[PDB]
DNA sequence: GCACAACTGCG
DNA sequence: CGCAGTTGTGCTATGA
């Protein structure tokens, strides 16, 4: 598969969740993501050095990386920054900006009420980055005036000069990706009575989070390393690399780029408007207007599914695919792709219901299990056997598919000119055949039960269906009604000691649900051991020695 | 995989301020004076001064032989020679570097015999200086209390110059004769 | 919502309940520690009757002539009429099982006899019997402070918390409690030789039984008991099919923490 | 302890905290006709001292937050007259130990 | 930090989920080729030569036990009963 | 502590309704993880999904995007104790089987 | 097929660990991605042929680890990344408990 | 200068080799991978000490492979060269451009102008040299070098060193 | 199509 | 300053 990495190897102990600071998106970026044009360097089918690959990840599938080499199936996508020509909101932080904002003075950046405020201090004292920045925002919302002059912690006769700037302070209402706040004021003291109202700029807000004390904003929910509230606020944007947006290159001469390739480009389009707009002869309208575009382009990329209607839609009428929205639940990433999973090594078929099975074993069809492989590895204990299966080749029911080599290179019994003479090796694989009396995962969904999963023994089988003894019917909720049910096989020696030691049906046989066995007999069996129990119920020797025989572990008597 | 040390911190996020390394007795973070160990105790930093180095090597490559035939049951000119035939027997050849750091301290130790080294070890170690300071005395061989303070220029005022001087003549008298 | 709610809860090594957090949500699972598969209704035969039978059934007195052990059931018997000091032996196992009495009265106050505990003593007796083919005719060979005593050394055995000091001590002796006072039911002195008609032998087999039968029955430190009772309650929440709101609806108020419930009454 | 009929103004509420280390408690008349703590469905709610916490804490090697937590406002906490960080021992019959018991630190 | 010997709480008995990994390790590592300290008599499944391994506790192997609050004890699979 | 008594009666009397038993200790463990953090914490979007655990474990379920949008923005930390983020992780997660760690002990593999 | 929501759910309960991790990563995502010790993010530029490894941004050219994990995860947080939100993976612990 | 650290290299064993001589693989395979090694962290690992009393130390069973990762902790003697140590050397290489000296392990370069003017390149010599109006510096040549700079490449450390200062040059 | 959680305004 | 009243917001079983 993945190729030797000199690298040590470890595990994610923790995961540091923080916020881009524009310098950093700047430092890892491996381009810049100039041009909203994808590739054909001027129809010249090769990526261009303006988006995807001006240093990023890979197309072509052949044609390694820029800037590692490996290519493909070894690249993680090599991030990339777009450098914005006007700060503009992030669609999720929004509501925290406005709240931010009504916490602290926007002039001087500093707190609206301190230490000296008492059932601020009972705030500032909550040990709860959250809880703390919720009970502080409440005090705070309704300071109006940003204090010159407190009274002192002992009398209101004598007055501290707290902190500076007096000012008169906005009311913020937000109008979708817009904070708008309508100010007091004074005019002979009775204003308001008609206040001042103007929308506040990304660029002011930005700079009066800048300027918030690392103790305010360390009081707020905010990190001096890894959460500054001026990172709520987007100046360089992260380029996602080709693997994140798949450029689905279907045949030679036609493209194929993904949702988020078009929303980027719609973005770098809608900030050269603005660029150039401003730089040039600005007509400061239309200057406002780029801007308010650039900020819906920054904004639907990352969440299309907002409150204030406009879907971003793509031309074709279909909205296009928010970041958002792809990692949302049952499906997408999250739910469907990382809690779920779609996985080899599992079958599925219709399942009938068999008297002559041991409790604990599946009957599994010769073409599922012909198709579903093992990886033993060539030991002295196995390896003649192992041969066997190799020579049988992967047609036969004991057979094997393919062979794996110290060389991590897997040989197709299947093809390969050498399939006939080939001598193993100890410590190769052979993906051998799931053989009769291998562990099994047998699955039917819902799955509610630690019980709707359980180990089972193979049992190769004609016929195209999955047996299964009746008395394990009532556990998994099955009936022969038409249901299909799952199998997965373990691959590792490990995993199959998991299953056998474990998820066995005789040991899942008393249920702790009720502290009582969840299979018994059942049907044809429990209506017919009533028929033969009766006192009237007497049988002739004939059959008395029958059924004796039938019984496995009969001791002869 | 490299190699890790006692040096448990943690900069997290937080690249650089890396300071510049120079004998303004400024080692790196690795060579701090105050340091720990396996042990899990505070321990002075451990420098060599070639000979007191050619030392250590020497013995711990004995008695690595000792184990190398253990487990095997079931003159300057004239000792370079010697050298080279310890580590044809314990060191893997490949370790190419092992064999010019034992020519070059086997031609450059300023005392041969143990004796010498331990008297030369408790002479300077009284004076209160910094291991590389200490390290530096006993294997660079001056004569001015100048020539010293210049080549050593961590000492500058760490030392008296007629003091430091009267080491310098206790060293020169204790350089072992080839 | 009641897996997701659940999922991160398991027994740790201290036989402990707790999350991601490690903040404990039982101090010893399910209050007992034991493994629930391991639990079979058992009945507690000390707690009703009259008080009369209850005195049939338990009271030895070897200084009563009517009210001694006959010496039908063990060979001692013609030799304990009378010993003083046995009877103060007798007495505490009486004083004891009276106790253990109002306790069980205390805990399940309808009456109720019949419990999920761990350990079948019913079968063990009777495997007892079976195993070393017990004379419903000959004297036994116990003595009364074979019995007594060997019961009071096993209940000291069973293992539940391991710790070495008065906190742990004292979560061993109240998870234990319960069933403890079934065992001291099922072998008074009175029971043992009488219903029973256990030999020395026969009876310190049913004591080994118990002991590493009550081992064995102790939840495992690894045990995903947070999915375990998630599944076990919202399984046969599927198979669901005066008049207040029952069932899928009031369970789904219940979870949700309701505020506005529909049928609320109020049973003074 | 301040057992007031029908009400008490925020006025006097407010004086309350004002003299530290005594502390005051307001009970409504109302509440106090039936003792909670009787109730069936009550269990036996112990006051735990700072040495017997310390113990408990050391014992389960737990932190504060680890532990089950009572609301200050709890019915049995101000009957006990909890204070904030004080731990008490909860004594509930089992049907499956006889006795277990819990311990809630304060809100 | 390293509950000491002299100290341990745990079951001394071995828990089902050690056993099964403990099993689970032996045959992975058996079955890896790895030298094992038992007569194989016959046997050529590596669960079965690590079963028969756990069985004369032959098997080298220690299970750091975790404690909530990060702190281990070691304990031996010699030293483990298996009641199981 | 009488909130959970009533909680577990009528959760109880839910299930035993349908005829079904479910042994104690379940219905006991929904209930006493409601009860616990100190009064009644609902098995909703807001009540267990409140609570101090894991981001990663949190957005497994409900919301998603914010939660994650929020651990960021006052910079959360995950233990990577919760089994949820083990599984994001592809890592063996501390649970029955990986609870405890496996050594070789040289001492033990030289004596036999 | 699908190994869902709810068959990890019993898995878990199970106490199946490996058998779970076998499926989530061997028998489907798994895959290797390279992890700067600064910033645990997946900046690292491995040209692991000439072993050349470094995270410019970070200067680092000693402190990268290896890491498996699922590709819906290495995604998952590239798609984070592409949010502003930096999912910073950490091969060593701070907190305790 | 030459220190003496106390380090630590994580190996990783193939089940295969959890036999008796395990202890004795481990240390060799660690002598192996550190010794002759160089770090720009703690310059060239020379000699590992006290082979006897090598500390394995458990090793962890790695999840789903069989391997045991374990810390093996030692001490050993490393150089680690320094901007401003005054280093005792032999000359090797000579040309127009300077001359390389041999420090231990390490080659230190004097460059053609981190020379006094007096001391000028011959050409026109068999072995090169260079000659001061008192000095010849050819090839065996015993040298006095203060270290102005060093730099960090892939398994070796290299420097450019001064003889221009008082107390360095001929030896 | 609910059930709640923020938020907002008049007594 | 409090509580009625609203506006707001996220979820809605499982595999083909
Ligand atoms: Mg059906
Ligand atoms: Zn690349
Ligand atoms: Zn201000
Ligand atoms: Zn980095």
């Amino acid at each position: 598969g993945q190729q030797y990495s000199s690298a040590p190897l470890r595990t994610v102990k923790e995961v540091q969740f923080g916020l881009f600071s524009p310098e950093e998106v700047r430092a890892i970026s491996v381009a810049k993501i100039r041009f909203p044009e994808t590739m054909d360097e001027t129809q010249t089918r090769a990526k261009i050095g303006g988006l995807n690959d001006p240093r990023l990840g890979s197309i072509d599938r052949n044609l390694k990386c820029q800037t590692c080499q490996e290519g493909m199936n070894e690249c993680p996508g090599h991030f990339g920054h777009i450098d914005l020509a006007k700060p503009v909101f992030h669609v999720g932080f929004i509501a925290k900006i406005k709240k931010v904002c009504e916490c602290v003075c926007m002039h001087c950046g500093k707190l609206l009420l301190d230490e000296h405020n008492e059932l601020m201090r009972q705030a500032l004292a909550i040990k709860d980055s959250k809880k703390r920045f919720a009970a502080i925002w409440t005090l705070c919302k309704t300071k109006m005036v940003c204090e010159t002059d407190v009274p002192s912690e002992d009398d209101p006769t004598q007055l501290v000069s707290r902190g500076g700037c007096g000012n008169t302070q906005p009311t913020i209402r937000k109008d979708g990706l817009k904070l708008v706040g309508s100010w007091k004021k004074d005019r002979a003291t009775g204003d308001a009575d008609e206040p001042e109202l103007r929308v506040l700029s990304t660029e002011e807000i930005l700079n009066i989070f800048k300027h918030i004390s690392v103790k305010d904003f360390t009081s707020l929910g905010f990190n001096e390393v890894f959460s500054r509230p001026e990172w709520m606020i987007l100046t360089c944007l992260p380029v996602p690399p080709p693997p994140v947006r798949p450029s689905i290159s279907f045949n030679e001469s036609q493209r194929g780029e993904d949702d988020l390739t078009f929303k980027l480009a719609d973005i770098l389009k809608a900030n050269i408007s603005l660029e150039t707009l401003e730089h040039n002869g600005a007509p400061h309208h239309a200057i406002e207007e780029a801007e308010s575009l650039l900020q819906f382009h920054v904004a639907t990329y990352m969440d299309n599914d907002i409150a204030g209607q406009p879907q971003a839609l793509q031309k074709s009428g279909r909205p296009v695919k928010s970041i958002r929205a792809r990692l949302k639940g049952k499906e997408g990433r999250i739910r469907g792709n990382l809690m779920g999973k779609r996985v080899d090594f599992s079958a599925r078929t219709v399942i009938s219901g068999d008297p002559n099975l041991e409790l604990d074993q599946v009957g599994v069809p010769k073409s599922i299990a012909k198709t579903l492989t093992y990886p033993e590895v060539v030991t002295p204990y196995n390896i003649d056997r192992l041969t066997q299966l190799v020579r049988n080749g992967p047609n036969e029911h004991p057979g094997a598919k393919y062979v794996i080599r110290d060389s991590g290179d897997r040989i197709d019994l299947r093809y390969s000119k050498r399939a006939g003479d080939i001598q193993l090796q100890y410590g190769w694989k052979v993906e051998r055949h799931i053989m009769d009396n291998d562990p099994v995962l047998f699955n039917r969904q819902p799955s509610l039960h630690k019980m709707s999963m359980m180990a089972h023994r193979v049992k190769v089988i004609p016929y195209s269906t999955f047996r299964l003894n009746l008395s394990v019917t009532s556990p998994y909720n099955a009936d022969f009604d038409g249901d299909e049910m799952n199998l997965h096989v373990p691959q590792s020696e490990e995993t199959r000691a998991e299953l056998s030691q474990l998820c066995a049906v005789p040991l899942q046989i008393v249920s702790p649900q009720s502290n009582k066995p969840c299979m018994g007999i059942v049907q044809d069996t429990l209506c017919g051991i009533r028929k033969l129990t009766l006192r009237d119920t007497f049988i002739e020797l004939d059959q008395v020695l029958n059924m004796l025989y039938w019984v496995p572990d009969w001791d002869g008597v | 995989v490299s190699t890790s040390t006692f040096q448990t911190r943690r900069r997290r996020l937080k690249k650089v301020e890396e300071e510049e390394n120079a004998a303004t007795l400024q080692l790196g973070q690795e060579f701090q004076l105050k340091q720990i160990n396996h042990q899990g105790e505070e321990e002075e930093l451990i420098a060599l001064n070639l000979s007191e180095a050619r030392l250590v090597i020497k013995e711990a490559l004995v008695e690595r032989r000792r184990a190398f035939k253990r487990s095997q049951k079931k003159t300057r000119e004239k000792e370079l020679e010697s050298i080279d035939v310890l580590l044809e027997q314990t060191t893997g050849g490949n370790n190419k570097d092992l064999k010019n750091t034992m020519q070059y301290l086997t031609n450059f130790s300023r005392f041969r015999d143990q004796e010498t080294v331990g008297a030369v070890i408790q002479l300077l170690k009284s004076t209160g200086l910094h291991p590389f300071e200490v390290a530096q005395l006993g294997s660079l061989a001056c004569d001015t209390a100048d020539e010293a303070k210049t080549l050593i220029p961590s000492l500058n005022n760490k030392i008296s110059d007629d003091e430091l001087e009267r080491i310098l003549k206790e060293l020169s008298n204790l350089e072992t004769l080839y | 919502r009641l897996v997701k709610a659940l999922e991160d809860i398991m027994v740790h090594y201290d036989n402990t309940t707790r999350n991601s957090l490690g903040n404990v949500i039982q101090f010893i699972y399910g209050e007992d520690g034991m493994d629930a598969a391991h639990i079979e209704k058992q009945s507690l035969d000390t707690i009703g009757g009259s008080d009369a039978a209850f005195e049939k059934r338990y009271r030895v007195d070897l200084l009563n002539t009517d009210h001694t052990l006959d010496p039908s059931l063990l060979e001692s018997g013609s030799e304990i009429l009378g010993d003083l000091k046995l009877q103060v032996l007798l007495d505490e196992e009486y004083k004891q099982l009276v106790k253990d009495r109002k306790f069980l009265r205390e805990v399940f106050v309808d009456g109720e006899a019949n419990w999920p505990l761990p350990v079948n003593i019913r079968r063990i007796i009777q495997n007892a019997q079976q195993t070393f083919h017990i004379d419903h005719t000959k004297p036994s060979d116990l003595t009364i402070k074979d019995i007594v005593l060997g019961v009071k050394d096993l209940q000291e055995n069973l293992l539940v918390l391991r710790g070495k000091n008065e906190i742990i001590q004292n979560a061993q002796r109240d998870a234990v409690t319960l069933f403890c006072c079934l065992l001291r039911s099922r072998l008074a002195t009175r029971r043992v030789l009488q219903e029973y008609r256990l030999t020395k032998q026969a009876f310190d087999w049913v004591l080994s039984n118990i002991e590493a039968q009550f081992l064995r029955s102790v939840v495992h430190p690894g045990e995903m008991v947070g999915v375990l009772a998630a599944q076990s309650i919202g399984e046969p929440a599927t198979q669901m099919t005066k008049k207040v709101t029952s069932g899928v609806p009031r369970l789904k108020e219940i979870l949700n923490v309701a505020k506005n419930m529909k049928t609320p009454s109020l049973t003074v | 302890i301040f057992v007031y009929q029908n009400n008490i103004t925020p006025s006097a509420m407010k004086l309350v905290p004002s003299i530290p280390p005594a502390t005051i408690e307001t009970f409504n008349e109302a509440a106090l006709v039936v003792n909670i703590t009787h109730h069936e469905l009550v269990p036996k709610h112990i006051r735990l001292s700072s040495d017997e916490k310390r113990e408990l804490l050391k014992r389960y090697r737990l932190k504060e937050s680890q532990l089950p937590r009572i609301q200050r406002a709890d019915p049995v906490a101000l009957y006990l007259g909890l204070k904030r960080g004080e731990v008490v021992k909860i004594i509930r019959k089992s049907e499956t130990s006889g006795r277990y018991a819990s311990y809630r630190i304060c809100m | 930090k390293a509950i000491p010997k002299d100290q341990r709480a745990t079951t001394p008995y071995m828990t089902k989920y050690e056993r099964a990994r403990i099993l689970g390790t032996r045959a992975l590592q058996i079955s890896m080729n790895a030298p094992v300290f038992v007569d194989l008599e016959g046997e050529t499944d590596p669960l079965r030569i690590a079963m028969k391994e756990l069985a004369e506790k032959k098997i080298p192997l220690v299970i750091r036990r975790y404690l909530p609050d990060g702190s281990f004890e070691d304990w031996s699979v010699e030293e483990l009963i298996v009641d199981l | 502590e009488a909130g959970r008594a009533a909680l577990y009666k009528e959760v109880y009397n839910v299930i035993a309704s349908d005829g079904s038993y479910v042994n104690y200790r379940h219905m006991a463990l929904l209930v006493d993880v409601m009860t616990t953090q100190g009064g009644l914490t609902s098995v909703t979007r807001h009540g267990f999904n409140r609570s101090n655990t894991g981001a990663l474990m949190r957005c497994s379920f409900e919301e998603t995007v914010e939660i994650l949008f929020e651990a960021g923005a006052s910079a959360e930390l995950d233990d990577c104790r919760g089994v949820s983020e083990n599984v994001i992780l592809g890592q063996m997660a501390p649970i029955g089987t990986g609870a405890f760690d496996v050594m070789i002990d040289e001492e033990s593999l030289v004596k036999y | 097929l699908r190994f869902g929501e709810m068959e990890r759910d019993c898995m878990i309960a199970h106490g199946a660990a490996s058998f779970l991790k076998e499926r989530l990563m061997e028998a489907s995502d798994a895959f290797r991605v390279h992890i700067c010790g600064i910033c645990g993010l997946m900046t690292v530029i491995a040209k692991l042929n000439h072993n050349q490894f470094e995270c410019k941004g970070c200067d680092n050219k000693i402190d990268i680890y290896q890491i498996h994990i699922p590709y819906a995860a290495k995604l998952l947080f590239q798609e984070l990344m592409a949010m502003n939100i930096t999912p910073r993976l950490y091969t060593d612990r701070s907190r305790d408990f | 200068m030459f220190f003496i650290k106390d380090l630590s290299l994580n190996i990783t064993l193939h089940p295969s080799f959890f036999g008796p001589r395990m202890k004795q693989y481990l240390k060799t395979k660690l002598l192996e991978e550190v010794e002759g090694s160089c770090t720009g962290k703690f310059g060239y690992i020379l000699c590992v000490l006290d082979y006897d009393n090598i500390d394995i130390q458990r090793g962890r069973i790695l999840p789903t492979d069989g391997s045991a990762e374990f810390n093996v902790k030692y001490r050993a003697v490393v150089f680690k060269p320094f901007k401003g140590e005054v280093v005792d050397g032999t000359v090797v290489s000579c040309s127009q451009h300077g001359f390389e000296v041999q420090v231990g392990p390490m080659k230190v370069f004097v460059t053609k102008h981190l020379m006094p003017q007096d001391l000028t390149f011959n050409a026109g010599s068999n072995p090169p040299s260079y000659q001061s109006s008192e000095d010849v510096i050819t090839i065996k040549s015993r040298i006095r070098v203060k270290i102005e700079g060093c730099i960090s490449q892939v398994s070796s450390i290299h420097a450019i060193g001064s003889i221009k200062e008082d107390y360095l040059g001929a030896i």
